[PDB]
RNA sequence: CGGUGGAACACAGUGGAGCCUUGUCCUCCGGGUUAAUGUCGCUUUUGGCAUUGGCCCCUGCUCCUGAGAGAAGAAAUAUACUGGGGAACCAGUCUUUACCGACCGUUGUUAUCAGAAAUUCACGGAGUUCGGCCUAGGUCGGACUCCGAUGGGAACGGCAACGGUUGUUCCGUUUGACUUGUCG
RNA sequence: AGAAGCGGAUUUAGCUCAGUUGGGAGAGCGCCAGACUGAAGAUCUGGAGGUCCUGUGUUCGAUCCACAGAAUUCGCAUUU
């Protein structure tokens, strides 16, 4: 089919660009966690942002991201949905994971299962 | 009430921006109405009389181990800070720190042309374009605090992780970078004509 | 032609961390009595299938029951069979999430066998939340759920910077 | 960057030639009222639909031009939408007593991967309505609505170019005073 | 050291200059190195070498597109 050549040398500018996602995606959701646990929601304008900011350096360096990040974040507003508002299936369609500002995220679940996605194939990924 | 609030990520920054001066404000005024000049029994004192004006006062203590950990361990992280220092390269480090964002960090005003705003030590919880928004205590202020950068020094230390032997010291001017961390992300800063720098050679 | 290119993906940092699923052993002592049991309830009606012991196996009803409209029993306890074909994965990503925001003391436990597909084919979906306030079943389930099958959080307990993770992906190209 | 002193208030400043779709006293779409006709249900009569005819629907200000600045209570808290600013606010698309609103059409582009799909191609599932076989309501076709892991993404959304406006295009000046030469 | 006002063209590696559906940042010369020669030039190969004038904003992404701020340089029947 063709050649096979398979890089180790990672550079250092996509490695700046990738940890500081991670540090803004670390702190927003340890800033929310740590405001979840202890009390009502104090500052969920303020982690939410950070994911948003997160968001717009990946639409600057043509950066992807895995979809458990893009699943755990929201679409429209970007803010972490470690807290929904409701979860909800066999309601004569598949599945629905309801927000706080009305946005929803719906998976297609009633279907078949033994689906996966492209980055969670068996072999298609390597760590490191 | 609530989705109203949060249609906008900026504008619901600025309330709570806004919220967070408001009741600091109303606590300074029912700290004076306490006539206790100790913190500690001034929260407390607000948590018996106060409880929904307690619900959107900032817990600094609370702030300082959530921030500073991760932010000193992501730095000794990114920058290759090891223990084997002898190995160092300064101009990568610098565009390193060029490209690495500085939402979370703890910075000081060390030197300004208004001669108020120096001496403030605060943590990042957003970074404007042209202002900078940091948090500080008093003995009994817990206010935001927004400090503008146009002609302000800052400094951060960057701690080595042996006990009292070797530490370092960084500096940023916030007149040079006037732009959003957005934009930070790509931009390859560039020479300016750097004539209304004279105050740092003034003071 | 077609190339093959790897390209850089950053990884959840910590979802390998938040998978890991509890430490189970001594396992088959478990599923004769639990099997037994689950078939004697679905044997003679559907109405005392639920009625001696009140037991959950719809995930809306899952969510429904630990919103916090019951708050009355505090030990419920959760079954669910991992390491299974045929399993969704996207209610499997979000099931132990749910559980630890609950205020009551819910307790997970990871079925490890992979033959483990019978639960699955005959009651509704593969997994079992129900109650031990006063049943019979608890006089043995707080016997065996300190010695192996303990469930606790190490992850958002303690303070710990997290290293980051950047993982890489094949794509074919064609010129 | 602009325009004026050439145009005399749109008298397109005027004239001539060529071409055509031969310059249509035309038409905003659209919304409301009134009159007439035909069908369908209540039965002095009214209601709904379609057609035809008539009316009503908003130069923000100064200025020849270029341009300048004012306010968005006819649906909001941020005073139409979108992005930022630290706030007066700025930029772009717009509207201005709109007592009804109105983001013009065409062409191409959004690279690779992903996904069913990069432009209302198509495909899969659910619901409704109609027709044929048929009558424990099974199947087939057509129409509408909603959803489907991916990516900034499915949004008739963003970018670039061109015009139907009172037909297009070309050509010439309406700009001078003294000195000299010719002609009457 | 021969202004002032007007139109056109234009800035990319040290230099001279390309180039652009908008998705890679280049060629010649020069420098270094390899090859080659008794030695050197020429020829040939490879590497080093970037503020795409600067800034805003559009976009998912700018040498390119829009705006703003600088300028480079030619011509004005000339070689001063
Ligand atoms: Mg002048
Ligand atoms: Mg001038
Ligand atoms: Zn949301």
């Amino acid at each position: 089919n063709g050649t096979l050549l398979v890089p180790p040398p990672r550079t250092i500018a996509n490695q700046d660009h990738f940890h500081r996602l991670n540090y803004l995606y670390q702190i927003s959701a340890y800033q929310t966690r740590a405001r979840q646990k202890a009390r009502t929601d104090a500052h969920t304008p303020l982690a939410r942002n950070y994911i948003k900011s997160m968001d717009l350096i990946s639409k600057k360096t043509k950066t992807s991201l895995l979809p458990t990040i893009k699943r755990t974040i929201c679409k429209k507003c970007h803010r972490l949905l470690w807290t929904p508002k409701k979860l909800e299936i066999t309601s004569d369609g598949a599945l629905s994971v309801m927000c706080g500002c009305g946005t929803v995220k719906r998976f297609n679940i009633g279907a078949d299962p033994n689906y996966r996605t492209y980055s969670e194939r068996e072999g298609n990924l390597l760590n490191s | 009430d609530y989705q109203r609030i949060n249609k906008n990520s900026k504008i619901a920054l600025r309330e709570y921006i806004n919220n967070c001066k408001k009741n600091t404000k109303k606590c300074l005024k029912l700290a004076y109405e306490n006539k206790i000049t100790d913190k500690e029994d001034l929260l407390h004192y607000i948590e018996e009389k106060h409880p929904t004006i307690y619900e959107s006062l900032p817990q600094y203590v609370d702030f300082v181990p959530m921030y500073k950990e991760l932010w000193i361990n992501y730095i000794k992280e990114l920058l290759n800070i090891t223990k084997n220092l002898k190995t160092f390269n300064g101009s990568l480090a610098l565009l390193k720190l060029s490209m690495a964002d500085y939402n979370g960090a703890l910075l000081r005003v060390t030197k300004s042309k208004n001669k108020t705003l120096i001496g403030l030590q605060g943590i990042v919880i957003w970074d404007s374009q042209k202002f900078f928004i940091m948090i500080v205590k008093g003995n009994i202020i817990d206010e935001i605090k927004c400090i503008p950068k146009k002609g302000t020094v800052f400094q951060f230390e960057i701690p080595i992780s042996d006990d009292d032997d070797s530490a370092l010291r960084y500096s940023i001017l916030g007149d040079r970078f006037k732009y959003r961390s957005v934009d930070r992300a790509g931009r390859k800063f560039k020479s300016r004509r750097c004539d209304d720098m004279l105050y740092y050679i003034q003071n | 032609k077609r190339r093959q290119v790897y390209k850089p993906v950053l990884d959840n940092p910590f979802t390998n961390e938040a998978h890991m699923w509890p430490r189970v052993h001594d396992q088959p002592l478990i599923w004769q009595l639990l099997q037994s049991s689950i078939i004697n309830k679905l044997i003679h009606i559907q109405s005392k299938e639920n009625y001696p012991w009140e037991l959950y196996t719809d995930f809306n009803e899952i969510v429904q029951y630990l919103s916090g409209a019951h708050g009355n029993s505090d030990p419920v306890c959760l079954f669910v069979c991992n390491k299974d074909p045929d399993v969704p994965l996207v209610l499997l990503q979000q099931i132990p999430l749910l559980c630890y925001m609950a205020p009551m003391t819910v307790k997970l436990v990871q079925l490890p066998k992979s033959a483990m597909d019978t639960f699955k084919s005959v009651s509704k979906y593969g997994m079992l939340l129900l109650r031990c306030d006063d049943r019979v079943d608890k006089k043995f389930v707080s016997q065996i759920q300190k010695n192996v099958d303990l469930l606790q959080f190490p992850w958002l307990n303690a303070i710990k910077y997290r290293p980051t993770s950047v993982k890489l992906l094949k794509t074919t190209v064609p010129i």
